[PDB]
DNA sequence: TCGGTAATCACGCT
DNA sequence: GATTACCGA
């Protein structure tokens, strides 16, 4: 968990924050893709069911 | 008057089956939803002024590059309390 | 202001004691209080400066339980203030569980 | 940015966009709603109705010439000169005076003798 | 409709709070007294609304949605910030004074540029990389162009500076060093040496780790706790900031007029001190500013972490909605897959419904019937977005023409999908989706060869069902959630839900 | 060509997300139906018009 | 002066016309979505010409409709700075005139009109010189420059135009024929 | 030479009685706000705001000394002068950022200015909203404003840069 | 070797 | 109050 992730990867386990949190204010970006930051912000996980991509075309006659 | 609540043992036992879907729908569609407006080049909140329209971001002064951004109420507050803190944190957003 | 809600207020004598052996269930009131305005200037909402009136507080049983009063105390402690003590029991055959 | 991408514009004079406004309003014609053009629309259908001075093709005929010409005489700069259709060496200067180039009076006589044809004469 | 793409975090610059600020405050006092709650200070002095009055910056802004806003602290004399305080004692030991450099040759400047972007992907990598940096800085006491003006060694423990500083012969005086005399400092370091340690130059600035203005929180994030009825608990951040501005407002004066030269010193550490615990209460060498009762003050480090702060007590894991939590008994008559549930828990839950064209039929029975009878509704839904509830003196009205696109709420069902849970929820199968049948009693129930993956028994345990609602999330708990397919176990192969 | 366990439950959460919102339903009548049994019953005859990415 | 766009953009179509032609489909969507607002970019986009091309549907996580990426043909107008235009009186006030050059309007104050005192008759709508007889009035067709664009917002009609006259070869076109001799 | 304009800056921060101060605080070097007051002949709580002052503008430092007996701590201040050149270019640096804006601004703006003898020079933003009139004192707004001085304060930049270059 | 300091210690419920 | 381990002479 120390080890290399997202920022708040790491702030949920060890609190410790102002050891870690802060460290990290000095020239960090934060993009995305873990399991517990698009949980903590609202986005759909990476794995399971949001990993298929769809694709439909359509005239779609009922018949 | 109040429900169950979900710790982190909770959270991890949906992930494990594979359910995404579930996993939003359960922890923030069944709870707080926040419409917020946010700037585009400085990365802070906007701020609207009702009874005169027109919604500016202050730092740098835009007029229309401006969205709208759905997050959740406690995501919001966890902004505020890094904010009385010195640490900015500056959103860049993105497209579908 | 503050309404909690209307016909709760059936049980009530003038006063505002329930007088004893009544069905209270739900969340049916106990005893009604009124409150002392609390900052009187400071909202103006359209029709607020004239009404001048006072805030509801109050009690009433707690919202899942049922049965019938008992005893109803009325006495003043220590002070000079007053404390009224409202008892209310219930029946609970065993069923399951 | 207007979508994703811009990839391509042209310029249109007033006799070119005449023909575009009213093949949009001859839809509406759809009767549902009735479909009545808005407001801006409708105001901007009117100037077309005063400005109208030449033919739709001897427009495009003529802008497309004028190009030819001279190396400096853009798209933008032909479009201007159909609206106003100048006459003499009175317009080439009001018109060219917030260009990148000032033309000379030899230079600026040429394009006035392509411009005394297309005239309405009337 | 954006998502959020990546956040950047940063310093605040002392002018980005200017320019984010709406008030400047200067009065340490809340209400005073009992009618016009309205100062200059700490409270709305065009600052965030809490109460029901709508007075806010000209933009209407009841109580409910009115976010916040900030305000500033012109603090008179400049202030160690506590948490950079570590790593600024790194800076200051690894620069060369009265100039700006690094105490670095050119020849390793040249070397350790390209060191960057070869070790340019992993975290733990390079920050091994910034120590050795710090440790040439460290070993020298000449540099390469100033000569050896006889440079200090710093010390620190918790936030109190030294130098070991020569004046006569060979003196060893330790002149404290004082925070106006510190940020002098860090202003003439140029930006091209910031590679060089772990700063960057558009986003961390050094000198502005030295707070010379303090924001001020919002007020929806400091609420009003009232007592009894009328009597209001001040938050603890609150109490703590109205005793901030009382130390400042004299410091003003006392340097403006008083001139006795001790005090100011003295009371320079009190300032220190008092913001000291705001930022972390529970530091070390620091005695704890108490509430004035017998109770520590949970300060801002304390409201976002401690066991039950806002990354596990409020943010990963959050309370729900439609849920129930009642007592389980067993009943061998019902199939594998299926769940009692009392008819009073199916009475106080709803799923939307969405009425396409074949259910029309049916869902203007649900809505004629009202909430009383069983097969019932509670709440109807328009396109637009007003709902309407049903309970109110009138049924007839809303089930007239129930006009194709609406949702209609109706209680459970033989057949909706629900969820079941134990907590403490140790492995993968403690959650389960069932499939709802409605009896009379008091007890959710339960076919007794499912209690091998709950690991429960029927000595009075609890378990807590809720429902998925929309209709993307219950679909996908029928199809991958359903009992039958848990019956053998990721752990050893062998059969779970089985005979006892 | 089988499908996974992760693309049959997303293929019916998309159809019956739609036909909810519109989108006229194939042969799939009787008598009373929630929006997420009629998704069950198209999808066991084969007539999905959704069709899956396989990025490879 | 107008333009003729060519753009992309990505396309939104409801399940409740799921079941037409994507081509006239798309287009009823994307027609009402930018006609008749004022971007700060290019300017007014009028009306939607055509659909050439459309791509496939993709379904995204929440919604549930499908998108595409369609091909389009935009008929734009734009008032540049420092353009010789074209108008026409249709208003008289004592502080200015409003000159309609197309689907915006054109405000002249009353100094910047001519190389004239200018004293405005209260009792008609017309403009009377101090030195010169030239009259300025209702209906005239004008000719003039941009001098100034104040835009603000998103709507048409709160953005306004400031143009000027004070050069030799604007105004009424019949001014500058007769003043040739 | 230079003297004269560190009292300038003296006198801009206090005044003549500050002027008076460095001049005597030169000749001893050190001194305490005590040994000032007797020096100069005004109250020592007027001498040390001062100090105070000059301290902020980073001007003058002290040193602290253990008395052995009382065990009571009395400062050193003194005089530093190896900052002199720097804060004259980087105060002045700061001032031509100022003068740049202003002549970018009058280009991109005021174009418009009442006829009185003041509230002149009012913006197309405030005319529109206005209504071409004023609200103060009701006179008809004029056109093309201030032609001469933005022309003129354009050629004052230049110099100043050469200087401070030199 | 050798002394020193923080930072950590189930689930739910009243 | 107990385990560690990282940090400091
Ligand atoms: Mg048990
Ligand atoms: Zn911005
Ligand atoms: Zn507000
Ligand atoms: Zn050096
Ligand atoms: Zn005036």
């Amino acid at each position: 968990v120390g080890e290399k992730a997202s920022v708040l990867a790491r702030a949920a386990f060890e609190i410790t924050t102002q050891h870690l949190f802060a460290a990290a204010e000095r020239g960090e970006v934060d993009p995305l893709n873990g399991v517990v930051e698009n949980v903590l912000i609202g986005q759909p996980v990476p794995v399971g069911t949001g990993i298929v991509k769809l694709a439909m075309s359509l005239p779609l006659r009922p018949k | 008057e109040g429900g169950l609540r979900f710790g982190e043992m909770e959270r991890d036992v949906l992930i494990g089956h594979g359910a995404a879907m579930l996993l939003i729908e359960r922890l923030l569609e069944e709870s707080d939803k926040t419409e917020v407006w946010v700037c585009e080049s400085c990365g802070h909140l906007a701020l609207e002024d009702k009874r005169r329209g027109k919604v500016y971001c202050p730092v740098c002064g835009e007029d229309e590059r401006i969205s709208k951004v759905e997050m959740s109420y406690a995501f919001k507050l966890l902004l505020d309390e890094l904010k009385a803190m010195v640490i900015r944190p500056s959103l860049r957003l993105k497209d579908r | 202001q503050g309404y909690l809600g209307e016909k709760y207020y059936r049980h009530l004598d003038e006063d505002g004691l329930i007088f004893p052996e009544s069905k209270v269930e739900g969340k049916d009131v106990l005893v009604g209080r009124t409150s002392p305005p609390r900052f009187i200037e400071e909202q103006s909402s359209l029709g607020s400066m004239v009404l001048q009136g006072r805030r509801e507080t109050s009690v009433t049983v707690r919202p899942s339980e049922k049965g019938v009063v008992d005893k109803v105390i009325v006495t003043e402690t220590g002070d000079g203030t007053k404390l009224v003590k409202v008892t209310v029991r219930d029946l609970r055959i065993p069923e399951l569980g | 940015m207007i979508g994703r991408k811009k990839l391509e514009e042209h310029y249109i004079t007033i006799a070119e966009a005449k023909e575009l406004l009213e093949r949009r309003h001859a839809e509406g014609l759809a009767e549902n709603p009735e479909e009545p053009m808005f407001y801006e629309a409708r105001v901007s259908l009117e100037h077309a109705e005063r400005f109208a001075k030449l033919k739709p093709e001897q427009a495009r005929e003529l802008k497309e010439k004028l190009m030819g010409l001279f190396d400096w005489i853009n798209e933008r700069i032909a479009a201007k000169l159909v609206d106003i259709l100048p006459e003499d060496y009175l317009d080439i200067r009001v018109i060219f005076a917030k260009e990148e180039y000032m033309p000379t009076p030899e230079e600026a006589e040429e394009i006035i003798k392509v411009i005394d044809e297309y005239r309405p004469l009337e | 409709k954006k998502v959020i793409g990546s956040i950047e975090f940063g310093i605040l610059s002392p002018q980005e709070i200017r320019k984010m600020s709406a008030a400047e405050i200067t009065v340490p006092d809340t209400y005073d007294d009992d009618g016009y709650p309205i100062e200059g200070g700490l409270m709305d002095k065009r600052l965030g609304v809490i109460d029901p009055g709508l007075r806010c910056e000209t933009c209407g802004a009841r109580a409910g949605e009115c976010p916040g806003h900030f305000g500033h602290i012109e603090l008179a004399r400049p202030v160690i910030h506590v948490g950079f305080a570590k790593t600024i004692h790194r800076v200051l030991e690894s620069t060369c004074r009265e100039c700006g450099r690094i105490k670095l040759t050119d020849e390793e400047i040249e070397e350790y540029m390209q060191k960057f972007e070869v070790m340019g992907d992993r975290k733990g990598a390079v920050d091994k990389l910034i120590k050795e940096i710090h440790k040439k800085a460290k070993e020298r006491m000449v540099c390469p162009h100033c000569g050896a003006p006889q440079f200090p060694i710093k010390f620190e423990r918790p936030t109190i500076y030294w130098e070991l500083r020569k004046d006569e012969e060979g003196n060893e005086y330790k002149h404290r060093m004082m925070p106006s005399e510190v940020r002098d400092r860090l202003e003439k370091i140029p930006d091209k040496d910031l590679p060089l340690l772990g700063l960057h130059p558009e986003k961390s600035r050094p000198e502005w780790m030295v707070l010379t203005v303090l924001p001020v929180p919002p007020v929806t994030m400091r609420p009003s706790i009232t007592l009894e009825s009328g009597i209001r608990a001040e938050d603890d951040l609150t109490h703590k900031l109205v005793d901030i501005i009382r130390i400042n407002n004299r410091l003003k004066s006392n340097i403006e007029a008083g001139a006795p030269q001790l005090i100011i010193e003295d009371l320079w550490d009190l300032l220190q001190y008092h913001v000291t615990t705001y930022i972390n209460n529970e530091t070390s060498g620091v005695p704890p500013a108490k509430h004035k009762s017998g109770r520590p003050l949970k300060t801002l480090a304390q409201r976002l972490k401690g066991k039950e702060g806002r990354f596990r007590g409020n943010l990963s894991g959050k309370r729900v909605n439609f849920s129930a939590r009642t007592v389980i008994s067993p009943d061998p008559m019902i199939s594998i897959n299926e769940v009692g549930v009392p008819l009073a828990v199916a009475m106080e839950l709803t799923v939307p419904e969405k009425v396409t064209e074949f259910n029309y039929e049916k869902l203007k029975q649900r809505v004629l019937n009202g909430p009383e009878k069983y097969p019932g509704a509670n709440y109807v839904i328009d396109p637009e977005g007003r709902r309407i509830r049903l309970m109110e003196s009138n049924r007839e009205l809303i089930a007239e023409k129930l006009d194709i696109g609406w949702t209609v709420e109706r209680h459970l069902e033989d057949g909706d999908v629900v969820l079941f849970n134990r907590q403490p929820s140790l492995h993968r199968m403690s959650i389960m989706a069932h499939r709802v049948r409605v009896m009379p009693y008091r007890t959710f129930r339960l076919n007794l060869p499912v209690c091998p993956p709950y690991n429960a028994d029927f000595d009075g345990d609890e378990m807590n069902l809720h429902v998925p609602q929309t209709e993307e999330a219950q679909a996908e708990a029928k199809i991958l959630m359903e009992v039958q397919n848990h019956i053998i176990s990721p752990r050893y192969g062998g059969p779970l839900i089985a005979g006892i | 060509f089988r499908y996974t366990r992760f693309e049959k439950a997303r293929i019916i959460g998309a159809r019956a997300l739609q036909i909810a919102m519109g989108a006229p339903v194939l042969i799939d009548v009787p008598e009373g139906i929630t929006p997420l049994q009629a998704a069950l019953l198209e999808f066991e005859k084969g007539v999905i018009p959704i069709t899956v990415i396989r990025p490879s | 002066m107008y333009k003729l766009l060519k753009v992309k953009d990505v396309v939104r179509i409801p399940p409740r016309m799921f079941t037409m032609d994507p081509k006239e489909a798309a287009k009823i969507v994307l027609r009402e979505t930018y006609e008749g607002i004022y971007d700060r970019d290019e300017g007014v986009v009028l009306a939607i010409l055509d659909v050439e091309e459309i791509s496939e549907g993709v379904i995204v996580p929440g919604d549930g409709a499908t998108y595409h990426e369609a091909i389009f043909n935009v008929l734009v107008w734009e008032p540049r700075n420092q353009e010789v235009v074209e108008g026409e009186v249709v208003e008289m006030m004592p502080y200015g005139a409003f000159i309609r050059i197309g689907p915006m309007d054109g405000l002249v104050h009353i100094s910047q009109l001519m190389d004239d005192y200018v004293v405005f008759d209260e009792k008609n709508r017309q403009f009377i010189g101090k030195e010169t007889n030239r009259v300025l009035k209702l209906g005239d067709y004008v000719r003039a420059r941009i001098i100034g664009v104040s835009v603000k917002s998103r709507v048409i009609r709160e953005n306004k135009i400031n143009m000027t006259m004070r050069q030799p070869g604007l105004g009424k076109f019949e001014w500058i024929e007769k003043e040739k001799k | 030479r230079k003297n004269k304009e560190l009292l300038e800056i003296a006198q801009e921060i206090g005044g003549e009685e500050a002027v008076e101060v460095v001049k005597a605080l030169e000749k001893m070097k050190e001194a305490t706000d005590e040994e000032l007051a007797e020096a100069t002949g005004i109250r020592v709580n007027t001498v040390r705001r001062i100090l105070y002052m000059l301290n902020d503008e980073g001007l003058a430092d002290f040193k602290r000394i253990r008395d052995p007996e009382t065990g009571w701590y009395y400062y050193y201040w003194r005089l530093e002068t190896k900052k002199l050149p720097e804060i004259i270019r980087s105060r002045k640096m700061a001032e031509l950022k100022k003068l740049k804006e202003m002549l970018e601004e009058e280009t991109s703006e005021i174009y418009y200015w009442c006829g009185t003898e003041g509230h002149p020079k009012l913006t197309f933003d405030e005319a529109m909203e206005y209504e071409f009139q004023c609200p103060i004192c009701g006179k008809m707004l004029m056109q093309y404003d201030n032609t001469h001085i933005i022309e003129e304060l354009k050629r004052r930049i230049e110099e100043l840069e050469i200087e401070l270059g030199l």
